[PDB]
DNA sequence: AGGATGTATATATCTGACACGTGCCTGGAGACTAGGGAGTAATCCCCTTGGCGGTTAAAACGCGGCGGACAGCGCGTACGTGCGTTTAAGCGGTGCTAGAGCTGTCTACGACCAATTGAGCGGCCTCGGCACCGGGATTCTCCAG
DNA sequence: GAGAATCCCGGTGCCGAGGCCGCTCAATTGGTCGTAGACAGCTCTAGCACCGCTTAAACGCACGTACGCGCTGTCCGCCGCGTTTTAACCGCCAAGGGGATTACTCCCTAGTCTCCAGGCACGTGTCAGATATATACATCCTGT
């Protein structure tokens, strides 16, 4: 049942990859679904564009164009495993193919600020396809509605600081008792490595 | 003596929060106006409340009930827990 | 682990304790500082008056938590 | 792949009452064993939580999932623990179960026994 | 008789008590009262008007000012997301419009 | 002579005017209308200067929002004038016939 | 006749605080027909609260009462 | 090889469906909705047989009250048909 | 004692009943996008009239969602309803 | 004997009942001696117009009773009464008929 | 024991149309309907009763509630009703 | 790419609105008693969830062809911009009766308690008005001339 | 001028409206008592009608440049009809959770004196913000 899709194809690779399709003859995706189970990726490095986060985050293969020659020179079904982006996006594909839980499962986000290098709709989208929960207000950490919450956060370390604290301030004293303050870096790097990396 | 206002109350909380701001005159109209409005809400609420049930008082749960109903989204959450708050440290003196 | 305790006239009061104590304890080092006798003091933490004869960690309690002391007086 | 309306395929049907032929045939025919429901629960999860040996032996030989997940982030040793059995814990121990995986409130399995054999390990 | 200790400071609060007491008693709103509403109401109340005094004082220090007018009331209230659709039908006096042109008629 | 070309006045007015607070309709005349309105009503009216002023600013917000509606309308339409027919059509699904 | 009183400029200010760009040429009686009607409302509601209490001074709060049986709280006074 | 040209059954469907009152949507599926919801909120409820009625009755008023107004704004820009545009602007004029 | 759930049911209101709504309403002919649009509409609607029900219930101590509650509810939003 | 009040009124809907639930409702302290005597006659000439055009309507139709369609044909013509209740929805009801004049054939 | 007022209804209808009658599903709605009016015009006296300092809900009460709630042309013939029933009761 | 108009900075100065202070009168607090509304246990029986099955009305999939949506180019009049002329808004004075608030008596109207009796509610029960089904009549549309 | 679809006209069967009966619980009559609301009467804040002037804003005319509105082509998106596959609707039987009433005992709230501190009207004064000034510099056009 496989699908495509692109993230940086070329107009005459774009026809191509449309053609090698109708060879393989198998439904197509324009605008970004949710069965979509095949990504190919033009470079040789994990871009930085919205379609390969979601890509990386909902768990599935990132491809280079090297298959997209060998499909059209060899004219078979496929041969996978040989040319996966490695180093990164393959962690979570190993953590989604053993039934364990997602990155963010037990996690708290509230942003606040004018954001000009990136827009809110897509850290929100990523946000909820991560696994985690938005907020609406500030959480001032005094209040009763911060302190009553009992929910350790998978995905951590072993035994370390970021295992009952978990409410983060985002922007574009580090921990003043269960709330974080980082910047958007720390972010959209933790989602391009698939660990919770530490500060 | 003459008409009473909340223009006594509204400073202490603003120098509580921010502790060198004032305030001029028209808003702390707007902010006297704001609290009526609330109040002729919640307790409107909390009458009919206790009218479908057959009961013939007013208690806490009441208000709590009123304010879940007409407060939107997370604002709910918080403000619920506040009250509750206060009750506890009423009747343990 | 330190801990903070909030008065009802405006004032923090720190403390350090280990998770495996008592209250009883933890009013002997209130009193310890205060000057209040240990026999008329109220603690309050998230909505929910303490009794005393049970351990700290019993009720979720972390660090860099707060606590809410009321007299018994008036 | 019919599901039902509430998620269950016809492994969970036959684990959630042992119906050993039935479970036999139903796999050598032809059956993923590693399949959730709406809520996350495994084929392997209700096996042990109602008790029936011989069922979670079978489908542990076929290559099913020992460390899964579900609601709330309960393993198996989980349910097998607050429900209160004997055989299957010392199978599943001897199988592999880890006894130091946590769930979203931050207990371990341990801390949902009664039993002095329970609680010794 | 000893030392008198208002209502109002035993619950650690600033509104007031009794205030609120006389008017649930004497508006008809039900034939008997609680001992223990009027405080659920006083704390409500001052948590609202803690909540919007604290953004209005940041869009003041904005424009390099050390007052609070009736606009900046305006511009914190129409720019949060949940306490809009509480005043979604009331008009400030004195107040004005959010700053929002369409992007079909720029140049 | 130095003149603009169409279509950059406006624009400078539009941000001028988003960024005040004053009244925009005159005074005296507001107040000559609404007496002339009432006295169909009762034969001696008086009134205050609170009054006036409330009615004043309620009439100002109502036509504001009518007028945010109405070029909302227009441009949906691949225009971008404002004309009688956006009117009707604004009013007439807000629900007030 | 009294409703030419609000002007052509008037107009047009509370038309660029709305948010437009070119009006039209038949726009304005279409205004001052709608203001008409809704000053027609508010001001016969007035002065009936207003006969009631046995006065004849229409004063602030009857407005505001008014204003408010229709869902135009306006805070302020 | 009789056949009717495009545009004379839609105008038979609207005089008919115009000439009667009866719910048209398929009771269980929507029993099956509101309990999905429901279970959201809170746990383990159970519903009387009145409500799913009432339920099924408001929620039919609502969303042909909302096409009518949708048909309106599609006229008025020189059009029969009707887009996912329309509904934006009936729902932002509106209020909601 | 497990907890079992459901979920994506919002399909079982199809193609042929939208369309048989939006023939009452007046409309003719119809695009092959209005769809995904009126189930969200009506799954937002949905859920902000169930959550006012289900707190009336929770008030009183009861666990069954009643007739009167939806009208109340109704009558909480703007939209009353005769008839029960 | 005992005239009753509802029948020295003139009227037929009651005058009892009204009062009854006018001092038990939490309106006000007290409730004078005219006040139902006011209600009835407002709620009963509302009712007796409702019922004559409903009729009306159930007999165009060649039908000897009244279901709710035929309500909801006499409210939504009378041009006072839409007004009154703009905000309603009767249950088991329908919608008027009317097709706009671009849609029809040429 | 409920109450409705599901028999005055009936005079009314036989009183002003002779010979027909009303289905079962068709008095809930006119139940609903005297309710709500009654609901509104209450609420309204008594609220502006409470806005002058004062304590009797009286008939003058009634007849501005009256005069701000129905629109136009009703509210006369309504009015009228109303005086005619209050004199003759007075009268005896 | 200079030339010419707006908008933003920076610094003088100056008038009227905010933040603090002090007698003192009305409403909140402590201490006590008498009666009825609501919290807590038992127990009868109405109505909601969970299965099983045969039958037939709607939903899902596909195809050939026509009417409508979206992008082009070509005219002609209605609205935007800068000037010099004529109307009446706004500011600051002063004189003045009409009507909103407050206060002090004194009487007609409604809450409250007791005793006696007809209207309106629950249940039975039987005949007419409506729902469902087959058959000729007449109206309305499309290809063909 | 033919096809499909809609309106009348009997014709049989079936359950829900329209009457009717005992009896129980709220509406009617006949009394007294303590207090709101009507009605005179005097003091003084604020609204209506005038007058002169200085200057900001409303009226009236001319020119030329985008924008509204009516045409004429090209073709992908949606309606109508016939065959096949899925799950709603109806009638039926069985087991057990939770909605409606009924009693009995106790703790929580209205109703009254008394006295002491929190909040309102009235004064007097110093500083943040509104105005006039020179100018520093950030877009908008037309020529080449």
């Amino acid at each position: 049942p496989l699908v495509l899709i692109g993230s940086g194809l070329s107009s005459e690779q774009q026809k191509m990859l449309s053609e090698l399709a109708v060879i393989l003859k198998a439904k197509k995706c324009a605008e970004f679904d949710s069965t979509v189970t095949h990504v190919i990726v033009p470079g040789d490095t994990v871009q930085s564009t919205l379609k390969c986060m979601l890509g990386i985050l909902n768990g599935c293969w990132i491809l280079k164009f090297e298959w997209v020659k060998a499909c059209l020179q060899r004219k078979a079904c496929e041969q996978e495993e040989k040319y996966e982006i490695p180093e990164g996006p393959q962690r979570s594909r190993l953590n989604k193919e053993q039934l364990l839980p997602k990155l963010f499962d037990g996690c708290y986000f509230y942003f606040g600020g004018a954001f000009k290098h990136h827009p809110k709709d897509n850290l929100v989208k990523l946000v909820t396809a991560a696994g985690g929960q938005v907020l609406s207000r500030k959480p001032k950490p005094d209040s009763d509605v911060t302190q009553t919450i009992n929910t350790v956060a998978y995905h951590a370390k072993a035994d370390s600081d970021q295992r009952f604290c978990t409410q983060y301030i985002i922007y574009e004293r580090v921990r003043q008792g269960k709330v974080w303050m980082a910047p958007s870096s720390w972010f959209i790097d933790c989602v391009m490595s698939f660990e919770l990396l530490p500060l | 003596s003459r008409k009473e206002s909340y223009s006594v109350y509204v400073y202490k909380v603003l120098k509580q929060v921010h502790p060198d701001t004032g305030i001029s005159s028209k808003a702390m109209g707007i902010m006297n106006s704001f609290v009526n409005d609330i109040f002729e809400r919640i307790a409107g609420e909390a009458s009919r409340l206790a009218h479908y049930n057959k009961r013939s008082t007013i208690t806490s749960r009441e208000i709590q009930t009123a304010v879940r109903l007409l407060l939107p989204g997370e604002l709910a959450k918080h403000a619920v827990s506040e009250g509750t708050k206060a009750v506890t440290k009423y009747t343990s003196s | 682990m330190q801990i903070f305790v909030k008065t009802l006239t405006g004032k923090t009061i720190t403390l350090e304790v280990e998770p495996s104590d008592t209250i009883e304890n933890v009013k002997a080092k209130i009193q310890d500082k205060e000057g209040i006798p240990p026999d008329q003091q109220r603690l309050i933490f998230a909505g929910k008056q303490l009794e005393d004869g049970r351990t700290l960690s019993d009720y979720n309690i972390q660090k860099e938590s707060t606590l809410h002391l009321v007299l018994r007086l008036r | 792949v019919k599901r039902n309306h509430r998620g269950e395929t016809l492994l969970h049907i036959a684990s959630i009452k042992g119906d050993l032929p039935s479970v036999e045939y139903l796999l050598q025919n032809g059956s993923d064993p590693n399949v959730k429901d709406h809520a996350g629960w495994t084929p392997l999860h209700e096996a042990c939580n109602h008790g029936h040996l011989k069922v979670v032996e079978l489908l542990l030989q076929h290559k099913a999932l020992v460390n899964s997940t579900g609601y709330q982030n309960d393993s198996p040793l989980h349910d097998a623990a607050k429900n209160g059995h004997m055989d299957i814990v010392k199978l599943l121990l001897s199988y592999g179960a880890s006894r130091n995986a946590v769930n979203i409130f931050g207990l371990r399995p341990v801390d949902y026994a009664d039993g002095e054999n329970m609680k010794s390990l | 008789r000893a030392k008198a200790k208002t209502r109002s400071s035993r619950a650690g609060l600033q509104f007031p008590v009794g205030r609120v007491h006389r008017l649930l008693r004497k508006g008809n709103y039900a034939e008997r009262v609680g001992a223990g509403a009027p405080v659920y109401l006083a704390a409500v109340l001052e948590y609202l008007t803690a909540e919007i005094l604290e953004l209005a004082g940041n869009a003041a220090r904005d424009n390099k000012k050390t007052r609070i007018i009736p606009r900046h009331l305006q511009l914190a209230i129409r720019n949060d997301e949940e306490l809009n659709k509480l005043l979604g039908k009331v008009t400030i006096a004195q107040g004005g419009v959010l700053p929002n042109i369409q992007a079909v008629l720029l140049p | 002579p130095h003149r603009y070309r169409p279509g950059t006045v406006a624009l400078r007015e539009i941000r001028r005017y988003q960024k005040s607070t004053e009244l925009l309709i005159r005074k005296l005349p507001f107040q000559r209308l609404v007496r002339e309105i009432a006295q169909d009503f009762k034969t001696d009216l008086r009134f205050q200067s609170s009054a006036v002023m409330a009615l004043q600013e309620a009439c100002e917000a109502y036509l504001v929002g009518l007028f945010e509606d109405t070029n909302l309308c227009a441009i949906h339409a691949k225009r971008v004038t404002i004309m009688p027919k956006d009117i009707q059509l604004a009013r007439r699904i807000r629900g007030e016939r | 006749d009294n409703i030419q009183g609000i002007t052509k400029p008037a107009i047009r200010r509370l038309a660029r605080r709305g948010g437009v760009k070119r009006i039209s040429g038949l726009i304005y009686e279409e205004t001052r027909g709608v203001l008409k009607v809704f000053l027609e409302n508010v001001i016969r509601d007035a002065v009936t609260y207003t006969e009631h209490a046995k006065r004849k001074t229409v004063t602030a709060m009857d407005v505001v009462y008014a204003l408010k049986r229709q869902g135009r709280t306006l805070y302020g006074f």
